[PDB]
RNA sequence: GAUAGCCCCGUAGAUUCGUUCCUAUGGUUCGAUCCUUCCCAGUAAAACGCGGCGUGUUCGAAUUCUGAUCGCUUUUACGCG
RNA sequence: UCCAUGGAUCUCCGAUCGGGAAACCGUAUCCAAGCUCCGUGGCUAGUCUGCGCUCUUUGGACUUUGAAAACUUAGCGAACUGAAACAUCUAAGUAGCUAAAGGAAGGGAAAUCAACCGAGACCCCGUUAGUAGCGGCGAGCGAGAGCGGAUUUGGGAUUUUA
């Protein structure tokens, strides 16, 4: 898969290394303790997401990204960042299933982290995640 | 926006310029 | 002048008249700051910690909540004292350390 | 001022009060006796997890 | 050896001199964004004293720089107006 | 001889390792890996077989300090003199002193002007005018916006989103 994904872009074919690392999403490779920090660094965090924000999806779904509180910040900021609150409360609504935060204490968690303003207009989500999501 | 929002979105002058450059079309 | 070593909250004095009631004469004269040595608390050393404020630095660490999240501010803003700087980025280590 | 107290205390509310107060009063005394603490959140998020 | 276009040295100039048309490419591309850093404020005013305003400072001084004190301003209705 | 290039040596103070009465007096470490050098152990002497040193040099990291005329921007900040004497005022934010900075520095793209019309960062040069304003309303101090030239520039954070 690495050699195919060179092959993709390392040679930097832009739509290349999106269906590869599209490819390595469905190829779905472990992200246990080390292996998600690998998998973010294979589906970053926010920014152009796109094909990434398939995998964004994955690596949350992979067992999730509540490796950490923290990182869960880090994570709902990816997909708030992203733009995607479709996918965003998707993947809220998932970790929420998948033993979220503790949202009987997660919702005034992200009431704190939204007081810090940092994922903005992502306050929509967080009006899904108080009346549905 | 729900208080008082970002002032105008552009700075006067830096509208005023454009609209001078835009009706300088007609 | 001293607050090249205080933290004087760039408080500075001032040098300028004093003028009389009626003749009018002007003499001039200077303005010097508030300035109350202080130990003050910090939630991250739990140690007194002594330093010349102001009063008006005083009252600042105050609404920001203690000389700890006090110093976690603007350091291009604390850029009068590098000691000052020094304070705020060892600080800012130790609650890394903390993280 | 006001502050958050990590303790109840006599002419003064319950534990887990917020409760306003005087500034020389908490910063000299009850910052370093270690009875109230400032209400940044910072400190308002420890309270209730201490509890 | 006296006042030089043609006595002399240079001088004009011509020239030689070192003055643009040009690098791929592996090493692997943290695989060109498979990254994201801290914001409502002791803040604007205010009173007094000062002063910078080319306008002695509020007997009339308008804005104003600062010392001590004190200190303001706002998202919510049949899922929609 | 001489020119150009490039190489050799290159005493001292200023001075910056320590002292200093300027031009003189005192002086590296740590660690690797280098042959030589100097004993040490081997007793098994087997490349006879091996350890641990040194002076040194390489090659690093420890080991460490920079100055100017005017200009600029600030911190301070005066009297003589003027008023026909003088205390408010002028001299003057000048003289001077100190600090910081670069070859310029600053200043800078509107919580700005103007007046219901308009303008459009910043400076600098004419002009408005010694006008208006200030002032024991005395002596003197004395413009802004606007018009003419020099300049010619805005950029970024905004992000319209898949």
């Amino acid at each position: 898969a690495a050699a195919a994904a060179a092959a993709a872009a390392a040679a930097a074919a832009a739509a290349a290394a999106a269906a590869a690392a599209a490819a390595a999403a469905a190829a779905a490779a472990a992200a246990a303790a080390a292996a998600a920090a690998a998998a973010a660094a294979a589906a970053a965090a926010a920014a152009a997401a796109a094909a990434a924000a398939a995998a964004a999806a994955a690596a949350a779904a992979a067992a999730a990204a509540a490796a950490a509180a923290a990182a869960a910040a880090a994570a709902a900021a990816a997909a708030a960042a992203a733009a995607a609150a479709a996918a965003a409360a998707a993947a809220a609504a998932a970790a929420a299933a998948a033993a979220a935060a503790a949202a009987a204490a997660a919702a005034a968690a992200a009431a704190a982290a939204a007081a810090a303003a940092a994922a903005a207009a992502a306050a929509a989500a967080a009006a899904a995640a108080a009346a549905a999501a | 926006e729900m208080g008082a929002w970002k002032p105008l979105g552009i700075s006067a002058r830096r509208r005023a310029m454009l609209r001078k450059e835009v009706l300088t079309n007609g | 002048g001293r607050a090249k070593r205080g933290l004087y909250a760039g408080r500075h004095i001032q040098y300028g008249n004093r003028v009389s009631e009626d003749g009018g004469n002007k003499s001039r004269r200077c303005w010097k700051p508030n300035v109350q040595e202080k130990r003050l608390f910090s939630y991250i050393f739990d140690s007194h910690i002594k330093v010349k404020v102001t009063t008006h630095a005083l009252r600042c660490i105050d609404k920001a909540g203690g000389i700890d999240e006090y110093l976690l501010k603007t350091p291009y803003q604390k850029m009068d004292t590098e000691m000052g700087l020094y304070w705020k980025t060892k600080v800012e280590a130790r609650y890394a350390e903390l993280g | 001022l006001e502050v958050i107290l990590t303790t109840g205390i006599e002419k003064l509310g319950k534990a887990g009060e917020t409760v306003k107060v005087a500034p020389g009063y908490f910063r000299n005394h009850l910052m370093p006796k270690l009875l109230a603490v400032p209400n940044i959140d910072k400190y308002a998020y420890l309270i209730r997890e201490q509890r």
